[PDB]
């Protein structure tokens, strides 16, 4: 009786923990800075299914999608998805003409 | 026989609070109180029996009835009673002016009197404070009424000294399986018993004895526990 | 994952004997599986300690003299040369080998036995990263 | 309709029990596979602990 | 040095260096024998100083009580290193006979020219140590039973097969007693304190932004001020 | 963290 | 009837407070030794700041006299101070319950040496020496409170007490610090909770039980 499968927890990306339990364009977009046509976008581009959740994405996977990411020059994606005082001397010439205007 | 849960890893349940109207809980509250604040030119200050004479005659009360002291040791006490660190129960503090303030049961209490005072006046004006995380109010200001504010399935009983004594353990015990408990517990230093009588059930009595409001307090407090299993 | 209890258990109670008889660089090897063994199959805690025997303060001497007669009729169900893991009464018996290795001699492993002592927190250890400990090893280790 | 209470707990079984069905004619007759072999075959509508 | 304590310097590399010579090397000789004998006297000494248990050594007793007495179907499955080194029915058992007797270089030297009395004298030195580890350690320690129960098949082997002897039968009847005297309780030890509620404190009693703020109400009452008292002039 | 030990002070 | 230390054969409860913050000082009147009242004298005489728990004490005194049990008549109160001082507390004192008329009452108590009412019949608050067990009575089971020590259920250490056996339990007054205070006095140690506990809380519940047992 014996079957065998094919994970681990959340995984830190560019100084960001990915969080474990959501969809692939969840966390790309959860990702500091990204949204989700660019998630959309980097998920094509990296050929992973976009409802796999961080279950998925296996090593292999997750270095070559993390060297997309990081080379967007390299990955060539759509450029949409990159990124007092004269309080006082006002208060002070109010002072003035209303002293002006008040007492004269 | 009967396997154990997936999991047996010690986990703190939640903390109770005036939104969660379901499980059974404890509800002490702390009635007729003395505390309120005055302004003395400078500032705001939170009367005290022993420390502020010519004016607590000038405005004419008692210096034998403004006395927040009684508040500060029943309040500490229930707070560090074990069934708040078993977590099952909150407090209520009923102003004399007709305030509710609702004491959740994470707070830790500044220990000595003035500290404990400062908070009060601060509580008094700005209507709350933040903790640490300050992500979450920790003492937070209601309208009347308590019964408003009570679990919905509950009873309604006033420990007064001319109540018949009642074990309360027993009666405890005797409660039923949903039915939360609220007690209306005079705090007032000396004087009559009959203030919660429309919201109230019944008197109750524990000894044929006098009592102090904080060992009262203690006693039922302890019949709780030694019901409660813990 | 279409593994009984009763399978689990015989595993760990041969393993635990074993552990009663092993060299260390096989403990600091093992205890790391049966962490892993019981953190899948969360039943066998079990026999890591059946509960009821625990004296509750808040119960009557009438339950406390039900537990002496209990504890003064019981009597170690597992059985050793059968091998048929699935009929080894292994579901049913205590680890006093690793009460023993608790009370090991050598620094590194009363921790690792610690962890079976304390409460479960995480999940994983990665066996093949706690295997390559040999006695050289652990010699030029402590050496460092 | 009660979403809170187990209107019928039953026991009985052995191990990992992972799989059970009903018989069609009887409406109160339910079997269990448990996973150390060993059929069980329960009756509801009477105390239950126990399987048929 | 001291070594009743948990770890040491110095010492406790010495233990896992004095374990791995208990367990790799092979034993050929009645010279490795005697060593093993020593070592095991010298763990004996740090525990009854340090007051803890070895797997390693309970293992090298049962090797030695097999290879002893290997002259078969009781315990197949031990991997002795020596058969041909067995004691038939030819021991004296009397008491006179040699004692643990520590002549150390002495007895590795004439070690090679072997007496059945040497092997009685390493035999008993060896058991009188087990007997000594026995009582200081096992008793105390939870599985006992089942740490010794390898021990007890080969005692009772070893009466049945000699039954002239005295000390294996009183070793017998220290054990037997010792385990009619223990329990041997289930396990019990998962279990926690409950962890209690969670606590905090509360809170009670940038200035160049506290200026700001403070002048700009300033300037605000005074431009209302201003319109109202010219107001009041024009009408 | 916090046991029967009061609070700071500023 | 008052109990009193002279009597040392009835049944009794006896109640120890340990090594308690009671410390006096001189401005230019005198003062106690509060850890809030003033910080930078503390940091004066170097010694620690969290040491002076005067209230600590107070509403410890509190609760303990005004439990049920006190004016029933079943207990006396003994306070070793930190500075080495046995404070003895009978039955028939109405503490006020304000902590600066305490502090106030507790320093001219430390320059009175003893506590005479108005009354006057006899004394209110004895400054006495250690030993302490010279002041137990004689069949006195001594039990610390100690947070690792296992759990206990008050009634049944009440029942399994004698017939004649008076109790005494020793609490620390003090927040911070370890049990070996009364080793030497102690006859065994007991946890009661499994959450630790108030010093306060702690001596309510267990004198709650002892009511319990004894019936009041």
């Amino acid at each position: 009786s014996l079957v065998v499968q094919e994970f681990q927890h959340i995984l830190r990306l560019l100084n960001t923990n990915v969080d474990g339990n959501i969809k692939i364009v969840y966390a790309l977009t959860t990702i500091k800075g990204v949204g989700r046509r660019y998630s959309n976008l980097v998920c094509k581009k990296a050929d992973v299914d976009l409802h796999k959740r961080a279950g998925e994405l296996t090593q292999e996977e997750l270095e070559r999608i993390v060297q997309i990411m990081q080379n967007p020059t390299h990955y060539k994606i759509p450029a949409w998805f990159l990124n007092h005082t004269l309080a006082n001397n006002v208060e002070s010439k109010l002072r003035d003409d209303l002293e002006r205007l008040k007492k004269i | 026989q009967k396997a154990l849960p997936a999991s047996l890893v010690p986990q703190a349940p939640p903390v109770l609070t005036s939104k969660d109207k379901i499980t059974k809980r404890m509800i002490v509250v702390l009635a007729m109180a003395s505390l309120e604040t005055h302004k003395i030119s400078d500032k705001y200050v939170l009367l005290n029996c022993d420390d502020h004479q010519g004016l607590l005659k000038k405005m004419g009360r008692d210096i034998s009835e403004a006395r927040p002291d009684i508040t500060h040791q029943c309040l500490l006490t229930l707070l560090d009673s074990p069934i708040n660190k078993a977590g099952k129960l909150q407090v209520y503090i009923q102003t004399s002016r007709g305030i509710l303030i609702e004491v959740n049961p994470t707070v830790r209490i500044p220990r000595t009197f003035k500290r404990f005072s400062g908070l009060m006046v601060q509580l008094l004006h700005k209507l709350s404070i933040r903790s640490v995380n300050s992500e979450e109010k920790l003492l937070k200001v209601i309208k009347n009424p308590i019964t408003d504010h009570l679990p919905t399935k509950c009873r309604k009983v006033t420990l007064s000294f001319d109540a018949p004594v009642i074990r309360v353990q027993d009666y405890i015990e005797k409660l039923d399986d949903d039915e939360s408990i609220c007690v209306f517990v005079g705090a007032m230093a000396r004087g009559k018993d009959n203030f919660a009588d429309e919201y109230v059930d019944e008197k109750v009595g524990l000894s044929n004895y006098p009592l102090s409001a904080s060992v009262a307090c203690s006693k039922f407090c302890h019949g709780a526990e030694d019901a409660w299993n813990i | 994952t279409h593994l009984s209890a009763h399978l689990v258990a015989s595993f760990i109670k041969k393993l635990a004997r074993l552990t009663l008889e092993s060299p260390p660089s096989a403990i600091v090897t093992v205890i790391p599986f049966i962490y892993n063994l019981i953190r899948k199959h969360p039943n066998c805690m079990i026999m890591l300690h059946n509960p009821a025997f625990i004296s509750n303060p808040f119960q009557t001497p009438d339950q406390v003299a039900n537990l002496k007669t209990l504890k003064e009729n019981y009597v170690d169900p597992f059985d050793v040369h059968e091998s048929d893991p699935e009929l080894t009464h292994a579901l049913d018996s205590s680890l006093w080998e690793l009460a023993s290795l608790m009370e090991h001699y050598h620094p590194n492993v009363a921790t690792l036995a610690k962890i079976f002592a304390q409460p479960f927190k995480k999940l994983s250890y990665n066996m093949e990263d706690f295997l390559d400990w040999n006695y050289d090893s652990l010699l030029n280790a402590e050496s460092s | 309709s009660n979403a809170y209470e187990p209107q019928l707990e039953l026991t009985g079984a052995t191990d990992y029990v992972r799989t059970l069905s009903f018989i069609p004619a009887a409406p109160h007759l339910v079997a269990t596979g448990s996973y150390d072999g060993l059929i069980r075959l329960y009756d509801t509508r009477s105390s239950g602990s126990t399987p048929i | 040095f001291s070594t009743s304590d948990q770890y040491h310097l110095v010492i406790t590399p010495a233990l896992i260096l004095m374990s791995q010579f208990l367990e790799q090397i092979k034993f050929n000789s009645l010279k490795r024998i005697a060593f093993g004998a020593v070592l095991v006297r010298i763990v004996s000494q740090y525990q009854r100083i340090s007051k803890r248990y070895i797997p390693e050594v309970v293992y090298f007793f049962q090797k030695i009580l097999l290879t002893f007495i290997v002259e078969p179907l009781d315990f197949e499955n031990i991997r002795l290193d020596s058969y041909e080194l067995g004691l038939p029915l030819d021991v004296d058992f009397t008491k006179k006979r040699s004692t643990i007797i520590p002549l150390h270089t002495l007895s590795t030297m004439d070690t090679e020219a072997h007496p059945v009395d040497q092997c009685v004298s390493v035999l008993l030195n060896v058991m009188e140590s087990l007997d000594a580890t026995i009582s200081t350690v096992w008793k105390s320690l939870p599985a006992f039973n089942e740490i010794i129960l390898p021990i007890q098949q080969l005692l009772s082997a070893y009466t049945s097969k000699y039954s002239d002897f005295e000390k294996p039968r009183n070793i017998l009847n220290k054990v037997e007693k010792l385990t009619k005297f223990t329990e041997h309780i289930p396990l019990a030890l998962q279990n926690h304190k409950p962890v209690s509620i969670p606590t905090h404190a509360p809170k009670y009693e940038d200035r160049t932004r506290s200026e700001i703020n403070k002048m700009k109400a300033q300037l605000k009452k005074e431009r209302k001020f201003t319109m109202k008292e010219i107001r009041k002039d024009a009408k | 963290t916090d046991r029967f030990k009061g609070d700071d002070d500023i």
